[PDB]
């Protein structure tokens, strides 16, 4: 049970006018739906398939090549930790370690009151300020196992 | 810079129609190379792809397509109002031009500093840098990313 | 170009890639994505050779065989240890997540994998973690899925997307996590999903209607056949097990269907296998049901019809040329007809005087694919002739192509091919009763009544050469339409008309011969195709014969007091109750078919014919190429009881009989030698293959592999004595592997593809010249005639335009893929995919009945008040109803014919 809104159907159509090919709207089309509705659910696939007269298989394999496109449901808010190199020298471990301390899950997985999804991402482009962490729309950096609970609870 | 007669349909009065669009990426690493980057801006996954047909004749829809880095882009206005020959005598080496240069990784100093061409690695990390943490020695170093 | 390989100087195709430069002189190099046909991407790296550039080069680089071009001056090794490691390295690392499932596997010694593994000598696994493993998708009932088994090849997507067109099959996943399938689970619903158990190297994609009774390939008894669910004339391989049809493999031509079959005609094999079908001569007497051999049989036959005045006989488009041949020799050239109705027999020698008569040449299904524009008139021809609309997808993409080859791009860069040509396509307009499944590439789709398809097929030949019969009383905007098609056609180079007998109309046809001779007469090289319905329906139009109306009123009249009904169900061309009515009163029908029709209460003789799988003959298909099909098994080695012989072996014994009181089994050659003597006009049908003393070094050609097993005990539950093997006096085979099945031996028949180490459907690289182009030695059937010095005339009777008559109702025919074959739709696996019937109405008129989708409407047609569920169709024009040809009830037949009392019911 799907159906597009208002706002995403003509910011999808307004994505359109910047190309000449429909298909290139699919990314940001994806990314739309994505925070409209926190995720990519199932019937957003074939709707954006209708609005762009793509086939639906390619728009289920764009959602599912690129990692930032969610395809499963996620919580209030995503946390993005950086575990690339840098970080690693930098010490992200101790990060990781002090996440699963305090939301008691798995990297990958979403509490049961559906607060916060952990995952790994990768180089966040600010290794120079490393170890780097990436909430929804929020970058931090310097970042020390002791400040993560002070760190979490300016989401609610 | 398209309120202010820098972007848009006749450009300054010469009479060139350029339009410039922000595409954000999805985040894939892969989507960094040239024919990747083409794929993923017409829509499709990001595969490479072969080479020849270069992307200079044959890229972004079949049409000429020139992929450039940052830094490239933001070296040529200093080339075109400064002069070309002011851009060859910057530093007496072959490869002409200023890099943005600069360690990171438990250094004293982690950051970016713009530096010309030939200095040497120890400088960057002793100048600049200040060398190792307190209480940490050197190992090694990986000049161009994770790459390298 | 002249190559080197390992100091060896070859001389090869300058414009070929490497790869199969090497396989066409046999050469072998491992490969798994490249394709003949789909083209090269550089995907599975299994191709490298080692180039040297000088001759004089130690070092030399690792370049891939299928992405290399064939230039001149090209030092390749590949026999090289780096080379041969580094393809050993792609095999093991093809191999770490590859389950151990090759018992339990439908392609056990069919699998391009294994073939692979064996060939770069990888037998030592270093590899000690985890494997990777997906969950399999319901492709429906055709397609069984096992993605554990995949190696990210991408020939599926590449196939199913760039070359079948379809849309619901396509790549997802991640880095190694990489799927190929839907995006949920479904029956895939492309026309030529089929192909997909032989594309695929590996065994995701495998054919679920052979795993149902399942054998290994070499446990398969293979014949080179013709496909006979529709008129193209597909050339494939049945192969059998244990007495009843196992499966329907692919069968290279060169010519027709290279690499490609269609689903209706490699799933449609099912009624074969039935247990309904007759076994025995059957007599009756009143209620009593005796079974015969076929000498009393014959006898009685013959004693009945030297009893009666007249004897006539009912042949028909699916039976071969020498079985319908046989019986117009036995009942008198006045007294044959053929099974079709008047409409049908008129369209078809309408096709066949445009086809041989109409100075146009028509081309071959391999000669479609390089046609410039494409203008289809009337014939639907996805769910008709599949094949020719996949060639037209390939004519269409033709344009993306010249673009490509104009940037001095090579051809088998596919994807710089489809990277040029972004979206430009050459021009394609179609015209049909409702929207087609040629819709998604056309540059153009007219929806309408074939009166109106036939008018502007009519404006277009009078637009074009203002000596064609002009139509007045056309739209400005269809005016504006048809002077884009005068465009778009007249601009071409090499043009194509697609009609053919299953638009239901004769106009149709006429305006498509009339737009060909446009064509022709501006100095185009045009060419035309007419699809008929059913395979050998060329065949029977060539011989010629009344029409059914003609038989049933000399059945009636009292003219005719005994019918042989050959092959025919006859209620496919007629309507039930008068055909029932004129066989009861006939006093003797002698149906000769192999299976249950629904007219064998009223016959007084039954005999069991033989289908394709058990017998032999041949076959015109729609271009005018005779081919002759082969029998793959002899069906009474199992089951000694089985009288089951071929048609025209029945009906030349019963002729026989009935001149000489003697019974004599004749041979194919015999019966062949008489069609090309008593006619004139199928004389080629002798060159079609050769006859059964035709030997390769005095031996036969086998029609099992090398390796067949099981011959001392899978018939010694009946009898520990194995009895003689059958021999085949009719054809050059034999049914044993005392044969010659070597791929460079002086045949065109082949009935399976196997060289060592090649155990695929990648062992037809082998049996041609050159590796994806005609086979070696020539491709099989000839044509039957060639292209006239002179052609037809301006056909100048124009149709009027649609005008909805209130009250009747002009039937719209909405052909399916499957469902509209009278065989194919009694196999048990179409009747899981096969759509309900429906009748399809426009909104207008279905608002004006009051009806609603999904309600019932009863329709009577000669007293037959039967109700059907509405689908509401917004592209049919209004005054039709849109109805299901060859489904239960619903006859070809009722194409273009009225239906008064539409209600409610
Ligand atoms: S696809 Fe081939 S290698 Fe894989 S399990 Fe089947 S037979 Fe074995
Ligand atoms: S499913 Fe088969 S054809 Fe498709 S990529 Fe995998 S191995 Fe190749
Ligand atoms: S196109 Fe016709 S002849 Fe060819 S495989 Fe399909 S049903 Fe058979
Ligand atoms: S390595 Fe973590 S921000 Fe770059
Ligand atoms: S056959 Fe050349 S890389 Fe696959
Ligand atoms: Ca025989």
């Amino acid at each position: 049970a799907f159906e597009l809104s208002a706002a995403e159907r003509e910011a999808i159509e307004h994505e359109m006018h910047h190309y000449e090919d429909p298909r290139a709207a699919s990314i940001e089309a994806l990314k739309i739906v994505q925070k409209q509705r926190g995720w990519v659910p199932d019937g957003a696939i074939h709707a954006i398939a209708d609005v762009l007269g793509i086939p639906a298989s390619d728009v289920e394999g764009v959602a599912t090549f690129y990692s930032q496109i969610f395809r499963q449901p996620v919580g209030r808010h995503v946390i993005r930790y950086c575990d690339s190199v840098v970080c690693h020298i930098n010490g992200y471990q101790g990060i990781q370690a002090a996440l699963e301390k305090k939301l008691n899950i798995k990297p990958g997985q979403t509490t049961f009151d559906g607060r916060f999804t952990l995952l790994p991402t990768c180089c966040l482009g600010n290794c120079d300020k490393g170890p780097n962490m990436m909430i929804d729309e929020d970058t931090h950096a310097h970042l020390t196992p002791e400040a993560i609970p002070e760190l979490l609870e300016r989401y609610k | 810079a398209t309120e202010a007669g820098l972007l848009g349909k006749n450009i300054m009065g010469t009479g060139f129609d350029f339009e410039l669009f922000v595409h954000t990426g999805a985040g894939r690493y892969i989507c960094g190379e040239e024919t990747a980057l083409i794929n993923s801006l017409e829509g499709r996954r990001a595969n490479p792809r072969s080479k020849p047909p270069f992307p200079a004749t044959s890229g972004a829809w079949g049409k000429p397509t020139c992929v450039n880095n940052v830094e490239t882009l933001c070296n040529v206005p200093a080339i075109l109002a400064n002069g070309v020959e002011w851009y060859q005598n910057i530093s007496k080496s072959k490869d002409a031009g200023t890099k943005l240069m600069g360690f990171s990784g438990r250094v004293k100093n982690p950051g970016l500093w713009e530096l010309p061409f030939g200095t040497t690695a120890r400088e960057i990390l002793e100048d600049y840098a200040g060398g190792m943490r307190d209480g940490l020695k050197f190992k090694a170093w990986q000049p161009g990313g994770a790459g390298t | 170009a002249t190559i080197h390989v390992d100091g060896k100087e070859y001389e090869v195709n300058g414009a070929d890639n490497l790869l199969e430069a090497c396989l066409s002189l046999g050469l072998d190099i491992p490969y798994f994505c490249w394709h003949p046909a789909l083209g090269s991407v550089g995907a599975c790296r299994q191709c490298a050779v080692k180039q040297y550039q000088n001759a004089e080069d130690t070092r030399g680089r690792l370049v891939m065989s299928c992405m290399t071009p064939a230039s001149d001056g090209t030092f390749i090794s590949i026999d090289d240890e780096e080379a041969k490691q580094f393809r050993e390295s792609v095999v093991e690392w093809l191999m770490t997540n590859h389950p151990h499932d090759c018992p339990v596997c439908e392609e056990g010694g069919n699998c391009h994998l294994q073939d692979m593994t064996v060939m770069t000598g990888h037998s030592f696994r270093r590899y000690r973690f985890t494997k990777r493993t997906h969950r399999n998708q319901d492709l429906g009932p055709f397609i069984s899925h096992e993605m554990n088994r995949c190696i990210a090849c991408y020939r599926c997507v590449r196939y199913y997307k760039d070359y079948a067109g379809g849309t619901d099959l396509g790549v997802y996943g991640a880095h190694d996590n990489v799927y190929f399938g839907r995006p949920e689970d479904g029956t895939l619903e492309s026309e030529f999903s089929g192909n997909l158990v032989e594309i695929c190297p590996t065994g995701v994609f495998t054919d679920k209607t052979h795993s149902e009774r399942y054998n290994r390939k070499w446990d398969m008894q293979f014949a080179p056949s013709i496909c006979q669910q529709c008129s193209i004339g597909c050339n494939i391989s049945p192969g059998e097990r244990y007495g009843e049809l196992r499966r329907i493999e692919n069968r290279y031509n060169g010519t027709v269907n290279h690499y490609f079959l269609c689903d209706r005609g490699r799933f449609g094999y099912g009624y074969v296998n039935l247990k309904d079908r007759p076994r025995q001569p059957v007599q009756r007497r009143g209620d009593d049901f005796i079974t015969l051999n076929a000498e009393q049989a014959m006898q009685g036959a013959a004693d009945i019809l030297r009893q009666s005045k007249k004897v006539i006989g009912i042949g028909s488009p699916r039976a071969s040329v020498e079985s319908n041949f046989a019986l117009r020799e036995l009942v008198g050239e006045e007294n044959f007809y053929t099974g079709i109705a008047h409409g049908e027999q008129e369209r078809l020698q309408l096709a066949l005087k445009v086809l041989r008569e109409g100075g146009i040449y028509t081309p071959a299904l391999r000669e479609i694919e390089s046609y410039d524009a494409v203008l289809v008139l009337g014939e639907d021809v996805t769910q008709t002739g599949a094949r020719v609309a996949l060639a037209v997808r390939q004519a269409v993409k033709g344009k993306a192509r010249e673009m490509a080859a104009a940037q001095k791009v090579a051809d088998w860069q596919i994807a710089a091919i489809l990277n040029i040509g972004q979206r430009a396509k050459h021009p394609l307009f179609v015209t049909n009763v409702d929207d087609t499944r040629l819709d998604d590439i056309a540059a153009w789709t007219y929806r309408a009544p074939v009166e109106d398809q036939a008018r502007l097929g009519f404006a277009i030949a009078h637009a074009l050469d203002n000596s064609a019969p002009a139509v007045d009383g056309i739209e400005p905007e269809l005016q504006s339409k048809i002077d884009v098609i005068v465009q778009a056609l007249a601009g071409a180079k090499k043009p194509l008309i697609i009609s053919g007998t299953n638009a239901g109309s004769l106009e149709v046809i006429q305006a498509a011969a009339n737009v060909a001779k446009a064509l022709k007469g501006r100095g185009a090289d045009v060419g035309i195709t007419m699809i008929a319905r059913s395979v050998n329906s060329m065949g029977l139009g060539i011989m010629g014969g009344g029409s059914l109306e003609e038989a049933l009123t000399e059945l009636e009249t009292g003219r005719a007091d005994a019918v042989v009904v050959l092959e025919n169900d006859l209620h496919r061309h007629a309507s039930a109750t008068r055909v029932n009515a004129a066989l009861a009163k006939a006093p003797l029908v002698m149906v000769v078919d192999h299976q249950r029709t629904a007219i064998m209460e009223n016959a007084h003789l039954v005999l069991s014919a033989a289908s394709f799988a058990e017998s032999d003959g041949t076959v015109i298909n729609n271009e005018g190429r005779a081919q002759r099909f082969f029998q793959v098994y002899d069906p009474a080695y199992y089951d000694s009881k089985t009288v089951m012989l071929e048609s025209w072996r029945w009906l030349h014994s019963l002729h026989s009989t009935l001149l000489s009181r003697e019974v004599d089994w004749t041979q194919l050659d015999h019966v062949i030698d008489a069609v090309v003597a008593k006619i004139p006009e199928l004389a080629g049908i002798k060159d079609a293959a050769p006859d059964a003393t035709f030997r390769i070094r005095g031996q036969k050609l086998a029609r099992e592999p090398h390796r067949y097993s099981g011959r001392t005990a899978m018939r010694a539950n009946i009898s520990v004595h194995e009895p003689r093997q059958p021999q085949d006096i009719d054809t050059m085979f034999t049914f044993s592997m005392e044969g010659n099945n070597q791929p460079t031996a002086h045949r065109s028949q082949v009935p399976f593809a196997w060289a060592p180490g090649w155990n695929s459907p990648q062992a037809w690289n082998k049996f041609q010249d050159e590796v994806g182009g005609k086979l070696r030695f020539g491709d099989p059937g000839v044509r039957l005639f060639e292209t006239s010095e002179n052609g037809l005339d301006y056909f100048t009777s124009v149709p009027a335009r649609f005008q909805p008559q209130d009250g009747k109702w002009r039937i719209a025919p909405y052909y399916h893929l499957f469902g509209s074959d009278e065989l194919s739709q009694r196999a048990p696996v179409f009747q899981s995919r096969m759509p309900q019937p429906y009748i399809k109405l426009n909104p207008a008129d279905a608002a004006k009945l009051g009806v609603n989708a999904g309600t019932r409407v009863s329709f009577s047609y000669d007293g037959n008040t039967v109700t059907l569920p509405v689908e509401i169709a917004e592209g049919l024009t209004a005054g039709q109803v849109g109805l299901p040809m060859g489904m239960s009830g619903i006859a070809p037949v009722l194409a273009g014919a009225h239906l008064e009392d539409l209600k409610e019911a």
